[PDB]
């Protein structure tokens, strides 16, 4: 019967520099500094050639920096075709107002552990 | 169990530090100090950014002028100066992010895209973005070659007060008024570690500058965040101190914390204990309301420590080299049991 | 309109936008218990319980919906869970007066223990000794004070309670064991001044003209901290009494002068009571 | 950037299919979202071109493909599938599709799987629901 | 007082009103806990509940019931009776 | 009005010309041309 | 009562919830396309 709350501990409560001042929480290496700034500076690069890309100036080509397999047998090439430059490049891109939904995938806690003058 | 832990607090005790007294006065501004920025390299400068829209950059050996930046129309609330471009970002509430090019004091690029007024910035040290937020609720990231808005971030409910970037991840450690400091993923735009042990609006997440962690700071309590996995560190003291405007983190433990009620309060980073407590005397012809301490910036090396307040003033505080452990020890260390604290 | 799948949408996104908001939660919990649905509820109340734990009203809802439910073993799961979550006072006499309620007794030694662990401060322990103190088994009730003053003796270090409250647990094991010799033992133990002072009350409750005189001395002192102070304190000596006279006089612009005048004769006098 | 669930019934008997990628193609037929839209030949010289006509979001919401609309385990209409998941659980296990604008993109965006999706999806559960079926028709 | 002790006091009073009235089973894969609920208890609780809305909507139509200083409308004598509070 | 430990600064004039950096455009190759 | 305060911002998330019009601005064009590096 201890399935209620099951996200709310002591050990979020409890400050765990409390029983130990020498508790080290040491700064991240050079190499994980390293790896992390090239995973999200390949990833950024990934975002700004996609949102550049996309734009209709022609010099926003310049400041810029495919097989697929399906369910068991279609070994498939993907080939992006060579659209009409004159035409909309991109027909279903529209001007819509869209409502995002705030999913809640766990419940997250909200932790507050602690009148006539006012 | 809590009498193992309280007795476990006053069994081991905290580290001494120097005590703060004034040293400098500068009274040059026309309006409120907003945010203190310092050059991360030279400290030949430090550059303060206030509500009549100048920012100005003053000198720390001198205390003298040099120039003055006046390219918002609105209130200069942040200034971050970069520390490996030479750069110096400037969020005001004109909803304009402007870079401001300091081999030449000019600006060169201004990063729209704000749907209100912006409160903070964050110069993600080790990569060429910028991390930009303010009253609309959402951090926007800005690639500073391209001025694109290249990753939003959703997830804070109210107006955002104080955004951080380390080198790893967590690589936005930001803070709103609905009491999160909401850890980020840039890459995945999500939220890893959502953490809601404030009650009120945090404005101010300092960077510990030589271990992975945060301070952030509500109304009468400040605590220390282990960035590695999102967990307390320590709870300070901080009882009856006020609201808290900015926080800043010393190279050696120590934590300034300003707050509305003119008070100062200098807490040991790795205890938590609060030893110093000023009360900063307002100008001759202040309200007393204008005694609150808006904006601060330790020194690159600790020694000095700026803050910008309310009654058009920026002072520097510094330690007294003079004083020993025995001759000002600060206050006692004692633990409170009738708040949960500890 | 009786369509409870859109009621429930409209709650589920009132919380998406201030989830802080309690009389909404509270509102959507008793939306889902009017339409007699509680398996909805608990689910709800889980996630009111899981978002606001520090709130008190969410706690106390669902209690009573286990309450009239009567679903006991589940109330037994929902405090162990709240009180280990180092709650308020009000959460822990809530939970002793449902295990008073649901007259078990044997559990209520434990919840008061991890209550000890949880908030000790006299008045908690003194709950605990009047719970026993009303439930009569006096080597359970003695076991319980003698522990207290063991904590007490093992907690002078820490600074955790006044000495005040250590005067109301030795006061309250004095004055029980008069129902005698383990109260006057405890203050003898206990003088190990203002502790002193419960021992000169108690004598008095239960020589006696020497301690109450002695004890009748002491307030005396504090007052002036006065020509009759010092009088009784030369009344209760005698080169003591005579010091704290002539302290007193020195203590007494023409007003000051007259009370310096004052005390100069309180010290003559003094002396004659006792040359140079 | 998802690959797209299309169904071995769409492709064909073929084991090297080229299709063609444009992305942001069109609106998908059940939100009005832009995607990624492949449309391909089922031969290299078939007349027909099949072209994926909802997007992958909305794919996996219903456990469907994107071309022939079908159910990607089973190959079966939507209503019908549901309606067999009615027969078996005894729960009216239905596809709320929306009809405003705003509700479509709304429905479309969160994460679940919608309908009878979530039986259909893994195989365990599939398995289990079809020898359901042999007890079925053998009742 | 305060919404703790607020809280505190409305469930000793719902105790009081229990007072003038006065297993656990879960699947393999699925994991829900079904709980047998006694339908007295259910529809018992459901009528608790609509009796103290119902009491409370009455007693506050007995507060919206009264009327006795200088007013337009119906929020306006509202307002003055909330400056008329706020003068001690 | 601070003490006299306190320098108090009342500055409202620019000691640096605006066209000057602040930081140095630093160059290793000193250009002649 | 036509006119009224704040009580909250348009939140970003609306802003990131809408799908992209590629608009290409005045002051979007590509400019200072290089970023200084100091010296260490
Ligand atoms: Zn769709
Ligand atoms: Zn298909």
């Amino acid at each position: 019967t201890d399935q209620i709350a099951k996200n709310v501990k002591l050990d979020d409560f409890i400050p765990k520099r409390q029983s130990n001042f020498e508790l080290s929480v040491p700064l991240p290496t050079k190499a994980e500094i390293q790896e992390c700034t090239a995973r999200t500076k390949s990833y950024i690069q990934r975002l700004v050639n996609a949102k550049l890309a996309n734009s209709n100036n022609r010099a926003s080509s310049r400041y810029v920096t495919a097989n697929l397999l399906l369910n068991n047998s279609h070994h498939i090439e993907v080939v992006s075709k060579q659209m009409d430059p004159l035409l909309p490049r991109f027909v279903g891109k529209k001007a819509r107002k869209v409502v995002a939904p705030t999913e809640n995938d766990e419940v997250v806690p909200v932790l507050h552990m602690d009148p006539n003058e006012w | 169990l809590i009498v193992n832990r309280y007795e476990k607090l006053l069994s081991q005790r905290p580290e001494w530090h120097a005590p703060w007294k004034l040293s400098r006065v500068i009274n040059g501004h026309l309006g409120w100090v907003r945010c203190v920025a310092i050059d991360p390299v030279d400290n030949e400068w430090f550059i303060t950014g206030s509500n009549d829209t100048t920012m100005k950059v003053w000198d720390l050996a001198t205390g003298k002028l040099k120039t003055t930046l006046a390219g918002h129309v609105m209130t200069v609330r942040d200034v971050a100066v970069s520390d490996r471009h030479p750069y110096l970002f400037s969020v005001s509430e004109d909803k304009t992010v402007k870079c401001w090019d300091l081999e030449k004091n000019q600006i060169i690029r201004d990063y729209y895209g704000h749907l209100s007024g912006v409160r903070t910035v964050s110069i993600h040290p080790t990569l060429d973005l910028i991390a930009t937020a303010g009253r609309d609720s959402v951090i926007k990231l800005w690639d500073m070659r391209t001025r694109i808005p290249v990753i939003t971030l959703v997830g804070h409910k109210g107006p955002i007060n104080q955004v951080q970037c380390t080198p790893v991840d967590p690589q936005v450690v930001s803070s709103s008024t609905d009491a999160t400091v909401r850890l980020w993923d840039v890459v995945a735009g999500k939220t890893m570690k959502v953490l809601t042990h404030h009650k009120r609006s945090v404005r101010a997440t300092a960077l510990h500058p030589k271990e992975f962690s945060v301070a952030s700071a509500c109304t009468d309590d400040i605590r220390s965040w282990g960035l590695a996995e999102g967990s307390l560190l320590t709870n300070f003291e901080s009882e009856k101190t006020g609201i808290i405007n900015t926080l800043s983190i010393n190279q050696d433990d120590v934590l300034f914390a300003g707050g509305d009620n003119g008070v100062l309060s200098f807490y040991d980073y790795k205890s938590g204990h609060k030893y110093q407590s000023l009360a900063t005397r307002e100008m001759v012809g202040s309200l007393e309301g204008e005694r609150s301490v808006l904006c601060s910036t330790f020194d690159k090396t600790g020694l000095r420590l700026i803050t910008g307040e309310a009654d058009k003033s920026i002072k520097i505080w510094k330690q007294d080299e003079t004083a020993t452990k025995e001759s000002e020890p600060g206050l006692a260390w004692n633990p409170n049991l009738s708040a949960k604290r500890f | 309109q009786h369509d409870m799948r859109r009621a429930r949408s409209i709650f589920e996104r009132a919380l998406l936008v201030d989830s802080s908001f309690i009389p909404l939660w509270i509102r959507y919990i008793d939306a889902e218990l009017k339409v007699k649905c509680i398996n909805h509820a608990r689910n709800l109340m889980n996630r009111a319980i899981s978002t606001l734990p520090r709130v008190d009203k969410l706690w106390y809802k669902y209690l009573i919906v286990e309450e009239s439910l009567n679903n006991v073993e589940i109330v037994r799961s929902l405090y162990t869970k709240w009180c280990s979550l180092e709650p308020g006072v009000n959460a822990w006499n809530s939970f002793v007066d449902f295990e008073i309620r649901q007259k078990n007794w044997n559990g209520v030694r434990e919840i008061y223990s991890k209550y000890v662990m949880a908030h000790p401060q006299m008045q908690t322990w003194l709950k605990w000794v009047r719970f026993e103190n009303r439930h009569g088994n006096t080597e359970f009730t003695r076991s319980v004070y003698s522990l207290a003053i063991d904590t007490v003796a093992n907690l002078q270090n820490l600074q955790i309670w006044s000495d005040m409250e250590v005067a109301k647990l030795v006061n309250s094991f004095a004055h029980w064991e008069a129902a005698y010799e383990r109260s006057s033992a405890l203050y003898q133990i206990a003088i190990e001044q203002l502790l002193k002072a419960g021992l000169l009350d108690f004598e008095k409750q239960f020589s006696i003209e020497e301690t109450i005189s002695y004890k009748r001395k002491m307030e005396y002192e504090t007052i002036l901290s006065d020509t009759w102070w010092l009088y009784l304190d030369l009344i209760s000596e005698p080169k003591q009494i005579m010091q704290t006279f002539e302290k007193a006089i020195v203590d007494s612009k023409n007003v000051q002068w007259k009370r310096y005048i004052y005390l100069w004769m309180r010290y003559i006098c003094y002396v004659e009571l006792e040359s140079l | 950037e998802p690959p797209p669930n299309i169904c071995e019934q769409c492709l064909g008997d073929e084991a090297n299919i080229r299709m063609t990628k444009i992305p942001q193609g069109s609106e998908c037929k059940i939100c009005t979202l832009p995607f990624t839209l492949y449309h391909f030949k089922t031969s290299k010289r078939s007349n027909n071109i099949i072209k994926t006509l909802i997007c992958v979001r909305c794919a996996t919401q219903r456990n469907i493909c994107q071309c022939c609309m079908l159910d990607s385990r089973w190959h079966i209409p939507i209503q019908l599938r549901d309606h067999l998941i009615s027969l078996v659980n005894e729960e009216n296990v239905m596809t709320e599709e929306a009809k405003n604008d705003m509700m479509k993109r709304f429905l479309s965006l969160k994460n679940v799987k919608l309908g009878g999706a979530q039986i259909t999806s893994d195989p365990s559960e599939a398995d289990n629901i079809v020898d359901k079926l042999k007890n079925i028709l053998l009742r | 007082i305060s919404y703790d002790q607020l809280a505190k006091l409305s469930y000793e009073k719902t105790l009081r009103n229990l007072a003038t009235q006065t297993k656990v089973q879960k699947d393999t894969k699925t994991g829900k806990i079904t709980i047998a609920d006694d339908d007295k208890l259910v529809n018992k609780l459901a009528v608790s509940l609509q009796s103290e809305s119902k009491k409370r909507y009455e007693a506050r139509k007995r507060q919206m019931q009264n009327a006795k200083e200088s007013f337009i409308n119906d929020k306006n004598k509202q307002f003055n009776e909330k400056l008329s509070r706020e003068s001690k | 009005p601070y003490g006299k430990e306190v320098e108090v600064l009342m500055e409202t004039k620019n000691t640096q010309s605006p066209q000057t950096p602040l930081v140095e455009p630093v160059t290793e190759r000193t250009k002649l041309q | 009562t036509s006119h009224r305060p704040q009580l909250e911002a348009r939140s970003g998330a609306k802003a990131a919830a809408y799908t992209p019009t590629g608009i290409e601005h005045a002051r979007l064009l590509p400019g200072h396309t290089t970023l200084k590096y100091r010296k260490f």
